[PDB]
């Protein structure tokens, strides 16, 4: 039991919880975001997670091959999942690059973000303590913006390529390449440290957050709803899609994981444990983040909603401020960023390995015919690194925000989840799926899962998509920068690169099948033996 | 579930054939898997075969793997067991049981019919 | 085939005295996949305990079960006159399904 939970401890916490969830919560007014977060949690998240794991166990193959045994017509779902993973692996590693840059900067007598007396610092800076002793700027925020990021005025101004950040990305990608090539993973005595270190560090960060002299206001802003925020589609899509992204569902990684697990395990209980603790850790780390933000508000004399960036940089603004106020700040900064690097590296290894396995299974005749697999891994790492160079430039933050919003999140996950649940519930048949689950684990899904798949998840996904289309608002970096039309088109292109996979595969298989149209459709709807 | 009743038992000869039936009522027959359990005159229970809710998966005991055929009629809510080459050791009482949940076991059992091969 | 064997085939008993009977399995049987059935004389068997600890609807709290892995047992706190029946252990973990030899409480 303990060993199984420890093996879980590798995968039930990640950057999606520590980093992504807090900034999405902060961006969408805090407490207002929780309502659709929990609604989508119990409506779709756990059932779709269980459904994908069941698919993976039932087929015992990759996320693309299983749909052949389920519904050949909708085989494009696996292709959409693999392209989603491919896009995610490009921009997810930039977080580790920023973490590596912060870790290297932490090897100093004094943390650079503690005070603003350097060459990169604006003359409007004022210390947080003395800011309340105009348009002053906190040293941490502008350290993030100017030193680590060197933020460009817009996406239309890429600027120069930051050599230090490029080297950080190269280091992280080299680590990933060597780990994947040599199959390096936490399996010995080191798994205990690898799993326990994030929660020890998070517990320390949370305890520091709550004990601040202004944590109460931050917690109140974190938990108190604002029902006028639920009238805008953005809080619904962000909260619903965060559930899918955190669980790594709709990516096809879970389908492959289901084929690489020990047998005779109670699948239903394991899925609920994974989901419940994955959501719990996000909700728990929200207290730490928002308590830090509340103390920052009390110190700087500004509103809680304006203290820090409303974007991916929230984790790189709040946490350094927290570690700045602990005894021997350098030690805790080093520990925090090593923790972040390990926590993101394990997930990156998992996703890269899954992508490699999915791609080689598509062409085993050449890719898997011999030692060419290592060359393929090197090719994938190299192409991903070159693609990630675009988000290292001075204007790379806008590209990162666009990628995070569209390429591996947003409407695409809703599309994939809706097609998965619709196919299984209606085309394949909910009764047949329940019969399969009975044969596999011994008991049927129950009314909750069956009705979720049949009604709740499709209704939620379609409602969110239609609500977004009807009440469309453009994406904005932070809350003041408006993206140009071409940038929005590029983001929609990134999303459509995954969404279009299903119709393209459908029409291709319809054209590549003999017989009349009805005969073609019948032959492709009937599951294979 | 309330009622499970078997029927069709009788006297046969070695090498003969017989078809056993089990009518079900009080519950959705199509949603629950069914199994046959055999009780020899020595009172020893032996499992015969299992049919899933939809009948897509069918399981048999080693002794009747190539001899007995289990079938169900969801529309008629009736369970059938078919014997092709009954041997001398097959004389026993057959009960149809509901085995939908493998972790809960056979919730209800039928009255049963005695089978003899004298 | 996973053969299940129950040692106390015949057990004379008097009212009030506690009684425990054990089921032994030749292969690893999961805790949730073992169940006991009660069969009165001249009657079809009825479910008694499932998942090795959960009591069926009709069985009173008088009965309880325990065991894990390869040895299982269920005990009676204070046997009554109505407790005289045959109990069979059954494994549901893997096919073919098998039942125990059975213990007939004669009193
Ligand atoms: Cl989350």
């Amino acid at each position: 039991k303990i060993d199984f939970v420890l093996s879980v401890a590798g995968g039930f916490v990640g950057l999606g919880n520590v980093w992504r969830f807090p900034y999405l919560c902060y961006k969408n007014g805090g407490g207002a975001f929780l309502i659709p977060y929990f609604i989508f949690l119990f409506g779709s998240g756990l059932p779709v997670f269980f459904l994908e794991i069941i698919i993976g166990q039932y087929t015992s193959e990759g996320g693309i091959t299983c749909w052949e045994k389920i519904c050949p017509l909708f085989s494009g779902i696996g292709y959409a999942s693999v392209v989603i993973v491919s896009l995610l692996n490009v921009y997810y590693i930039v977080i580790l690059a920023w973490a590596t840059y912060y870790l290297f900067q932490s090897f100093q007598k004094e943390l650079p973000w503690a005070h603003c007396n350097h060459s990169w610092n604006t003359p409007h800076c004022m210390e947080d303590t003395m800011r309340k002793n105009t348009n002053f700027t906190s040293p941490v925020i502008e350290f993030w913006e100017r030193n680590v990021l060197s933020l460009s005025p817009g996406i239309d101004h890429p600027g120069s390529l930051k050599w230090d950040l490029a080297l950080c990305l190269l280091l992280v990608w080299l680590v990933c390449f060597f780990c994947i090539w040599k199959g390096v993973r936490s399996t010995g005595k080191v798994v205990y440290f690898t799993a326990t270190f994030p929660f020890a560090m998070l517990l320390v960060l949370l305890v520091r957050g709550l004990t601040l002299p202004g944590a109460g206001a931050g917690i109140k802003f974190y938990l108190y709803p604002d029902i006028t925020r639920l009238e805008d589609p953005q809080v619904w899509i962000d909260a619903g899609t965060q559930i899918f992204f955190s669980y790594a569902i709709c990516l096809g990684a879970m389908t492959s994981l289901g084929s690489y697990n020990k047998y005779h395990n109670n699948v239903y209980r394991d899925c609920m444990l994974l989901g419940c603790l994955n959501s719990g850790t996000s909700f728990v780390s929200g207290f730490a983040i928002f308590s830090i933000l509340g103390f920052m508000a009390q110190e700087q004399g500004v509103d809680i909603a304006d203290v820090a960036e409303s974007g991916p940089g929230l984790a790189f603004i709040a946490y350094p401020k927290a570690v700045t106020m602990m005894p021997l700040p350098t030690f805790w900064s080093i520990l925090f960023f090593i923790m972040l690097l390990l926590l993101g590296l394990d997930s990156q290894f998992v996703e890269v390995e899954g992508q490699i396995t999915s791609l080689v299974d598509l062409y085993p005749s050449f890719l898997r015919k011999g030692y060419r697999r290592e060359i393929f891994i090197a090719f994938v790492c190299s192409i991903s690194y070159l693609l990630g160079l675009t988000m290292v430039t001075e204007g790379g933050m806008y590209v990162f925000q666009l990628f995070d919003y569209y390429a591996a999140s947003g409407v695409c996950l809703l599309w994939v989840a809706f097609f998965e649940c619709f196919v299984i519930a209606w085309i394949y048949g909910g009764n047949r799926f329940s019969e399969d689950i009975r044969d596999m684990i011994g008991f049927p899904p129950g009314p909750w899962m069956k009705y979720s798949w049949a009604v709740i998840t499709p209704v939620l996904c379609v409602g969110c998509f239609i609500f977004s289309l009807v009440k469309y608002v453009p994406l904005t970096y932070n809350k003041t920068y408006v993206y140009p039309n071409w940038a929005i088109g590029l983001g929609w292109s990134l999303a459509l690169s995954s969404m279009l996979c299903v119709p393209l595969v459908i029409v291709i298989r319809l054209c590549q099948t003999e017989g009349p149209f009805l005969v073609r459709v019948k032959y492709l709807l009937t599951p294979r033996e | 579930e309330v009622q499970l009743v078997e029927s069709g038992g009788g006297l046969v000869k070695p090498g003969g054939s017989l078809k056993l039936s089990c009518a079900a009522s009080g519950f959705t027959f199509s949603s629950y898997a069914m199994s046959w359990v055999r009780q020899s005159p020595e009172k020893r229970l032996e499992w015969v075969a299992e049919i899933s809710s939809g009948g897509r998966y069918i399981y048999y005991s080693d002794t009747v793997t190539g001899r007995f055929t289990i079938s169900r009629d969801n529309a008629r809510n009736i369970l059938h067991l078919e014997m092709s080459s009954l041997r001398s050791e097959d004389t026993a009482m057959y009960y149809c049981a509901r085995g939908e949940v493998r972790q809960r076991g056979f919730d209800y059992w039928g009255q049963g019919t005695t089978l003899t091969v004298s | 085939e996973n053969v299940l064997t129950q040692s106390p085939a015949i057990m004379s008993t008097s009212p009030g005295e506690k009684v425990t009977m054990t089921c032994r399995a030749s292969s690893s049987v999961g805790s949730s996949y073992l169940h006991w059935y009660q069969q009165k004389s001249g009657a079809s068997p009825k479910l008694w305990i499932y998942s090795t600890s959960n009591l069926a609807s009709g069985v009173p709290a008088r009965f309880s079960g325990s065991g894990s892995g390869t040895s299982y047992s269920l005990t009676i706190s204070s046997v009554e006159a109505e407790d005289a029946a045959t109990y069979y252990c059954q494994q549901f973990s893997g096919y073919p399904l098998t039942f125990g030899s059975g213990t007939k409480l004669e009193m």
